[PDB]
């Protein structure tokens, strides 16, 4: 059953080239921060008056 | 592999396996040991993490990788050779 | 215009200010899953080209 | 991991077929966080630094057992390959199923650091999981249609020099090791109870 796609080993090579550009669009897409949002939510309501 | 399709004796099934076996370890070793030289050579940007981690894990190769290839056949044969069957 | 002065293109010239086609992109990245799906289908180098 | 990857079997051949496989691997990484969406992070950079070394050598596992049992007795690839994906489906399941296991529990933290630890768990989880499925498929076509059909019990008896040399210190050091499995059974005698003052 492996070798089934053993047999069309382009098929194979399909599915990694899917990879490719699902990833390649991933790369392209994906947003960018170091930090993926740790803290928890802190509402800093304040005020002021003289 | 070599336990019922290969129906010998433990000991020398043991040693074509650690052999098949022994190639691996150290290309696997030398692999990722070369895989960790720009982690322990690094020289800030995460420098605790790669320098501290790419460390520990290398300790992790040589304190398992040569280390535990005496121990897992012969944890293997105790275990076997006192905890098989009868049969 | 004199200095310090701006403009705008809004309505439907606003999503064609934001893009009036992305369309032949995705022509693109179409024609190269057609062509490798076929490549599976075909499980054959080149012969979907055809 | 290019320059590991060509340096061992010492071909200009073999060895590169696993090298383009690499990059898809991780670059499929993004791909199953395109799942969840997760953006490219310094704490997730790192942890896949780490994971791309944890595939590249499950990467080096799976092809050199299956260069391995394509070389020692010779035959074409495709009966080689059957026999080594039998026994390594049994294995690609297993380090998939007990690697798996070794980091839900990096799923299931709590707290907010137990959160950068699922970030490194889904890390691994792709890594991990499209390691193992690619070296399921794609492996086995990569090295069953572009290796050459090469002799059998071939231990090349032309390569020589500092190579074949080195390998006749690796047999020298082979049989050594069968030495050490007869008089370090008997220190698993010796070294059974080192094993204990080590653990402790």
């Amino acid at each position: 059953m492996p070798n089934f796609f053993i047999d069309r080993p382009i098929f194979a090579w399909v599915i990694a080239i899917i990879i490719m550009l699902a990833g390649g669009l991933a790369i392209l897409k994906l947003p960018v921060a170091q930090y993926p949002t740790i803290a928890p939510p802190a509402v800093t309501i304040s005020a002021s008056y003289p | 592999d070599l336990m019922d399709k290969e129906g010998k004796g433990l000991i020398e099934a043991t040693l074509d396996a650690v052999r098949m076996r022994l190639r691996p370890i150290l290309m696997t070793s030398l692999a990722f040991i070369l895989g960790v030289m720009p982690l322990v050579i690094s020289t800030g940007a995460g420098s605790g993490a790669q320098n501290a981690v790419g460390t520990g894990v290398m300790g992790g190769m040589v304190t398992a990788t040569v280390l535990a290839i005496f121990f897992v056949p012969v944890f293997f044969v105790v275990v076997r050779r006192r905890f098989s069957r009868k049969n | 215009l004199p200095t310090g002065v701006g403009y705008d293109w809004t309505g439907m010239s606003y999503q064609e200010r934001l893009s009036g086609n992305q369309a032949p992109s995705l022509y693109a990245i179409s024609l190269i899953v057609v062509f490798l799906c076929l490549a599976a289908l075909y499980e054959s180098w080149s012969i979907p080209f055809s | 991991v290019f320059l590991v990857m060509y340096l061992f079997l010492q071909n200009f051949r073999a060895t590169l077929i696993p090298t383009i496989a690499v990059p898809v691997v991780l670059l499929g990484t993004f791909a199953v966080l395109a799942a969840f969406g997760f953006s490219i992070n310094t704490l997730t950079m790192f942890g896949m630094v780490l994971a791309i070394g944890l595939l590249v050598d499950d990467a080096i596992v799976v092809v050199e057992n299956v260069e391995r049992v394509m070389a020692e007795e010779g035959l074409p690839p495709k009966e080689a390959t059957r026999k080594s994906m039998g026994q390594i489906q049994g294995a690609l399941v297993g380090i998939a199923m007990v690697l798996s296991a070794v980091f839900v529990p990096m799923a299931f933290f709590g707290g907010s650091t137990g959160a950068i630890y699922r970030q490194f768990s889904i890390t691994i989880v792709s890594a991990m999981a499209l390691s193992v499925l690619v070296a399921l498929i794609l492996t086995p076509a990569l090295c069953a249609t572009m290796l050459k059909p090469i002799a059998k019990g071939d231990h090349g008896e032309g390569k020589k020099g500092f190579f074949g040399w080195f390998n006749r210190m690796f047999e020298k050091s082979t049989h050594h090791y069968t030495d050490s499995v007869g008089g370090i059974l008997r220190s698993t005698g010796r070294y059974l109870v080192l094993y204990l003052i080590i653990v402790v």
